[PDB]
Parts: C-alpha cells; structure tokens; sequence
C-alpha cells in the first residue's frame, strides 16, 4: 500500500513537467488546428486570376470575362477543399485506429486483469485505471516488478529414492548447502517434501539432475507411532 | 561554455546476463510501478 | 518502415525557373501541405522502427558459452566475424531483400542503421535465450535453457517432465527445425516477398512522379525553356500554367498514396511492436498469434524494412 | 484420491463409470491394522 501511494504520488509529476508524453493529444489538437488554418488561408491566394475577391473581380468584370476568373478561384479552392478532405480522412482513420486500441485497453486492462506482455505496462500487470483527457484516455498501470534477485544454484530435479521428483509448482533451489522448493518470482524457501513434488521415472534419464532427500510427513507421523508401539510391546512383554 | 555536440545513438547499457549452467536468480522483493499510457482517442 | 522520401516543389515543378517559380507563388501554401506531409511520413517511420525493435533496457550479451541444453542457436546468434554483427539468418534476409534523385526527390536514411538495428535485435534474443520472459518484465533474471523450456512447456499445459525425459529429443527436433529455416525462407517463396513489395512500390512512385515530368499536360512541350524560347510571355502564361498544375496534381497524387501507404505500414509495425512484446518477450496464449501450434518461443530477426519472427510451437 | 476430487453421488453425472479409485492412505492404514492385529492374535495365542 505504501508503494502504490507513493507510485501515484509521484504521477503527478511525471506528466506534465518531465514532457515525453501527453505529446500525441496535443500533437492531435495541433494538427487539426493547423488544417484548418492553411485552409482558410487559401482563400488569400489568386491561383491566377487577377484578384482573391469574387466581388472585386465582379465589380470591374463584365459577365463573360469575370467568368474565366471567376471560375480559376474556383478550381483552386474546390483543390484546397478536397485536400483537406482526403487529410482529414487519413487522420480520421488513424485516430479511429487509436480509439479502438484504447478501447481495448479498456477492456483489457481496466475491466479485468491482462496477461498478454507489455499491453497494460512494462511488468506483470496488476490493474489500470482511467483517466480523461482532451481528445483522450490516460490509463494509470499499476504493475508488479521483481527488485531485488539473488542467484542460487538450480536442478532440475531430485533423485531421493531412485524416483526423480519433479516440483509441482516453483524451482529446486539451493544457496550451498540445503536444497529447498520457492516459487517462481518471490525467493520463499519450503522444505521439500512429497507433498510439492511429484515422481516420474528414475534417475537415470533426467540431465542434471541432483541428490538430495525428499521428506514424507505420512512416514515420519507413521515411524513415530510404530515406535511408540514397538516401545510399548517391549514394555509389556518385559 | 555550452555548445553542440554530435555523437553516436547510445542503444543502453551494455549488461552480460551470468547465464550459468544451474544457477538462477530469483527476486526476493519487489516494487508496484504505476506507469502512464496515453492514448488520443 | 519504409522508405522515408522528401520533395521539393520548386524544383520538381518548376525547376530553375524564375517565372515560372513566380507563378508557382500564386498557388499559396499548396506546398508547405507535402513538405509536412512528407516530413510527418519520416518521422512516423522512424518511430515504427524505434517501437518495433527498441524493447530493451540495456544491450544483453550471452556468455562466451554457447551450450543452452542442446539446442543450436548458431545461425541465429550474431557472428562477430563480420563488420555488422549480423547473424547467418539476417545475413541471407539483408543480401536477398534488395532493389529519381535527378528533379527535386530525396532520401533521407533511416535514423536506426542496420547495425544498430542487428545490436537490438542480438540483445533481445540474448535475452530470451538466457533469462526467459524475466528480462521484459523488469531486470534480467538467468535460468538453465532446459528449466526455462520445462517452463514453457507447463506453460501450454505439458508437463514439465516431459521436456526433462525427452531433452535430447526435443532438442534434436528443435536443431532439425532451425537448419531448415535457412532453405524455407526463400525457396518456398509465399513470405519475403512483403518487404520487397515495399521497396518496389516505393521505387515505381517515385519513378512515375519524376516521370510524369515528361509530360505536355495540354502543353505545347514538357520543358519549361522550350515554352519559354516559343511563345511570347502573355502566351506562355497558359502553357507554363497548364505544366504548374499537371505537376501539382502528380506531387498531390504521390503524397496521398505516400499517406495511405504509411498507414499501413504503421499498421503493420504495430502488429509487428505488438508480436515482439507478446511472442519474444513472454510467452502467448492468443491462438495462431505467434505460429501455428501451442507457442513455446520466437525469435527475432532484423529485414530491410522489416522483421521476421522464427516462431518455435509444440504440435 | 490424489488427483480426484469428489463431488455427490453418481445419480447425477451422464456417463459416469465404475472404478475403484485407489487410496494409498487406506491401504497402509490396512496393511498396519493387519500387522497389528496378526501381532495381538500371536500374543493372545
Ligand atoms: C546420487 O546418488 C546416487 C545413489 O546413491 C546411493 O544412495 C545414497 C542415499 C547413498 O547411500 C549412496 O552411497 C548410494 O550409492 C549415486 O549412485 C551411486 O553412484 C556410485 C558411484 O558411481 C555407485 O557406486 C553406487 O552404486 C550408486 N548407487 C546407486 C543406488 O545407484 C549417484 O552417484 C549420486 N550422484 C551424484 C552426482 O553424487
Ligand atoms: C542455507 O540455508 C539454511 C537454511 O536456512 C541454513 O541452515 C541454517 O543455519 C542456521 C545457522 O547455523 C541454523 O540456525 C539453522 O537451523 C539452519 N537451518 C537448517 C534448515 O538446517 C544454511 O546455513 C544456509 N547456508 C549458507 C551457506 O548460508
Ligand atoms: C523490500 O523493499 C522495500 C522497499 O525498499 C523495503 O522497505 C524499506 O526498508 C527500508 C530499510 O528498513 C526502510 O528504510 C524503508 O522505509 C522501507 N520502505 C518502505 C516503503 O516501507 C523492504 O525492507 C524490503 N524487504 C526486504 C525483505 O528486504
Ligand atoms: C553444463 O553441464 C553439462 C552437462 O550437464 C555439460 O555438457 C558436457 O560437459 C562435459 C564436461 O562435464 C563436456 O566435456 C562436454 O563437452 C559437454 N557437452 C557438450 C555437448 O558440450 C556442459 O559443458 C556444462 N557446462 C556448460 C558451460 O554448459
Ligand atoms: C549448429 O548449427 C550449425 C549450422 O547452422 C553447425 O555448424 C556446422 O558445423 C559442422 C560441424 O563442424 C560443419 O561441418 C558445418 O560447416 C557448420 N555449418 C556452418 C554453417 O558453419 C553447428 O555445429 C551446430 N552446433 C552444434 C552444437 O551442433
């Protein structure tokens, strides 16, 4: 808990004063506001006719010689509006491609828990949560990452009775002397016994292998009753 | 005395991984990161 | 990615030509739109290759020791006896893909080289190869190759034991699959033929736009000199006039084809970022995502304008 | 017993079989009250 708060604590500023990113919904913004600008600023341009006014070229043109200028301004203009058309098309996809990835994200990562590799975060997804913004959806990732690793020694299984046993879920590891059974992404040290591990096969065939004694609790509670009784049977019979 | 300079792209670190023949490195703690994702939508 | 072009109006258009550049004027900002457009294709370019290959904190190396239970990465190793560290896969892809300067038309180069593009692409299989999925989820954690497939068979629902008892057989398998790689690449032709679509589609727009300055669009000749040495100024006016807007329509033309081409080739590099973070830096369970089969591994491997994914499933 | 888990009686499943599904703990449990019983029978007798 103390990390996540601190984790979100520290968001706030690693948003708005580090930059890097909420660069693509500005980059959005500013790309729309700049079609719009270069289109009404071809209005200004005469594309060869004598002047970018339709009523300045009306008012000192007859009928059929305004008609040629007339219509230049029009060419050019319907060119300029159809290519802010086809760019916004373009655009329009390209941000449809964006808004369908978002939500999935959504789906994904907020209404449930995500497995799939770096799509909700860099690190073993725990959860997201959304926030909105002009244009746009920030997801918050919370994710699990591993900090602290310390190398031991690994086989791939024990050979205790002859009977390879190989662990149920986790690793054999070892830190130089005993032999113990954690789990795969926190070091939490367990004895080995019959009950993690499961047999298949001898060893003979598994590489790598190594020795070691596998501890069965039905054995040791069973040996400790029949000695009770072998001491009671000697008792009573002398 | 500020100036431009002009290198060569930096791709990281350079990290060997100790890959032995029966070790493995197990995490004994962790962290929970928030990172940021922004999308326009 | 793909072939990040530039252009420059006057010159395309009305190359070394004072009047015909003053008239060009008259149709306003109709070429700031394709510098901009064109400056915008390059940069996503960039970015497509920087998010598809640079998924690595740090450059990962294997050690001296190529031994990994058995199982032969040599040709997809890198190999140090070449000047770009290339492997004997990426090698065979970077000779076998492979193919307007004069009015007005550019290249610019990737901001990646290939070299560093190869530099990636060894640090992510170094990864893969010698920490499992560990290295993407946060620091580099080693494991024995053989524990690290015990691993991923558990985790498309065999066994680990079966992978221990069958080593030597999975292996052999394994090493059969990858020396046929080098002969199904190409032979079999279907795929590689991707990237080098890209590089013709670039070279036949760029070969027409510089070709349909040869045009007379209505004019009385496609050279601007020869208009100019003909007919007095008010005359040329149209001819020069019809030759600014054929030009302008082909420019047009090539940057909108420029455009659509770049969203999908953006497309296509998602598609290719989101397979390098699913299939190599963990491991799938999304059917037919990364191969046929149930998904054990991939590895990458850096293709002019592109990247191949050698995907290693159980069938 | 190890790697099943039991769930009601067998008037419900379709399809459902017959089998004797082995128990380890049943069987050393057997095989010592055996032991000890053939020991009480010796000293009794
Ligand atoms: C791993 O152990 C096996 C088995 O060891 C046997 O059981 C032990 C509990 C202990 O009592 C040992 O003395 C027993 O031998 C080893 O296999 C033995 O190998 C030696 C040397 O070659 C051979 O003389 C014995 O006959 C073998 N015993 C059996 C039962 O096969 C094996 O060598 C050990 N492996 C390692 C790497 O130490
Ligand atoms: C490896 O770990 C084991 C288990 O913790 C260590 O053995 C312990 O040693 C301490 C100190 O003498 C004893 O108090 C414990 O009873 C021991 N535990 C067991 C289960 O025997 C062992 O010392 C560690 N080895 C190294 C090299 O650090
Ligand atoms: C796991 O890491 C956490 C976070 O660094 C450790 O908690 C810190 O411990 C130090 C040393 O006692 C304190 O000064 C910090 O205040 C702790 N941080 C927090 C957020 O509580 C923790 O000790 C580590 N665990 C282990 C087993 O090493
Ligand atoms: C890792 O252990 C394996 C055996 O489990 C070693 O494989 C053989 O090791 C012997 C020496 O013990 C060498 O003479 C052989 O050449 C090895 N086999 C092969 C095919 O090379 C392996 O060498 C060990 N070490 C490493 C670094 O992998
Ligand atoms: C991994 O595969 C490569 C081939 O891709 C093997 O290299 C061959 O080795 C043999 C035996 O020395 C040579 O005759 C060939 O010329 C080599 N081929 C190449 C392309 O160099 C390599 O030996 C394999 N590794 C293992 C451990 O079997």
């Amino acid at each position: 808990a103390n990390q996540f708060n601190s984790a979100i604590g520290k968001i706030q500023d690693s948003l708005f004063s580090t930059a890097s990113a909420l660069g693509k919904l500005q980059d959005v913004v500013n790309h729309n506001a700049q079609a719009l600008n270069t289109l009404v600023k071809q209005l200004s341009s005469k594309f060869g006719a004598i002047s970018s006014v339709l009523n300045d070229i009306l008012s000192r043109l007859d009928p059929p010689e305004a008609e040629v200028q007339i219509d230049r301004l029009i060419t050019g203009r319907l060119q300029s509006l159809q290519t802010y058309v086809t760019q916004q098309l373009i655009r329009a996809a390209e941000i449809r491609a964006s808004a369908n990835l978002a939500a999935t994200k959504m789906s994904e990562c907020v209404l449930g828990q995500s497995k799939r590799v770096d799509f909700c975060g860099k690190g073993y997804h725990l959860m997201s949560f959304p926030q909105s913004a002009p244009h746009g959806v920030v997801f918050l990732h919370v994710t699990y990452v591993p900090a602290q690793e310390k190398n031991f020694t690994t086989a791939p299984a024990i050979c205790h009775d002859g009977k390879a046993h190989f662990p149920r879920e986790g690793v054999f590891v070892s830190n130089g002397t005993h032999w113990f059974l954690t789990q795969r992404n926190f070091y939490e040290p367990q004895i080995i016994t019959t009950d993690n591990t499961f047999v298949s096969g001898n060893c003979d065939v598994v590489i790598g292998i190594v020795n070691n004694t596998v501890y069965d609790p039905l054995q040791l509670e069973l040996d400790s009753f029949k000695e009770e009784l072998d001491k009671y049977f000697k008792n009573h019979t002398s | 005395s500020q100036s431009i300079i002009a290198y060569t792209m930096s791709l990281g670190a350079e990290n060997s991984v100790a890959y032995s023949n029966n070790s493995i490195a197990i995490p004994t703690n962790f962290t929970i990161s928030v990172t940021t994702e922004i999308l326009p939508v | 990615s793909m072939t990040k072009t530039s252009v420059d109006c006057t010159m395309y258009i009305c190359g070394d030509s004072t009047e015909c550049s003053n008239l060009l004027l008259q149709y306003g900002s109709f070429c700031t739109q394709l510098k901009r457009a064109l400056t915008g294709i390059a940069v996503e370019q960039d970015k497509n290759t920087q998010e598809v290959f640079a998924q690595v904190k740090q450059i990962y190396k294997t050690p001296p020791i190529k031994y990994f239970g058995g199982f032969n990465f040599s040709q997809i190793l890198p190999d140090p006896s070449k000047p770009s560290k290339r492997s004997f896969i990426e090698d065979l892809l970077f000779n076998k893909v492979t193919l307007q300067k004069f009015n007005g038309l550019t290249v610019l180069p990737p901001l990646l080289t290939d070299e560093m593009i190869a530099q990636y692409t060894s640090a992510l299989l170094a990864g893969t190869i010698t920490s499992g999925w560990t290295f993407g989820a946060g620091a580099a954690l080693q494991i024995p190759f053989a524990m690290q497939m015990a691993y991923r068979f558990n985790g498309i629902g065999v066994t680990q034991n079966v992978l221990y008892e069958n080593q030597k057989l999975i292996a052999n398998q394994f090493n059969s699959a990858i020396g046929k790689i080098q002969d199904s690449l190409f032979s079999t032709a279907s795929a590689l033929g991707k990237l080098q679509d890209v590089v013709n589609h670039n070279a036949q727009a760029l070969n027409t736009l510089v070709k349909q300055l040869s045009s007379k669009f209505g004019a009385i000749s496609s050279v601007l000199n020869d208009i100019l040495s003909r007919l007095d100024p008010p005359e040329a006016e149209v001819q020069i006039d019809r030759l600014i807007t054929g030009r302008l329509q082909s420019l047009q033309t090539y940057v909108t084809q420029q455009l659509i081409r770049a969203a999908e080739i953006r497309a296509s590099a998602n598609l290719a970022a989101t397979k390098m973070s699913e299939c190599v830096l963990g491991q799938s369970k999304r059917v037919d995502f990364c191969g046929k089969g149930y998904h054990l591994m991939s590895f990458p491997q850096s293709a002019p304008h592109g990247v191949v994914f050698l995907h290693v499933t159980y069938v």
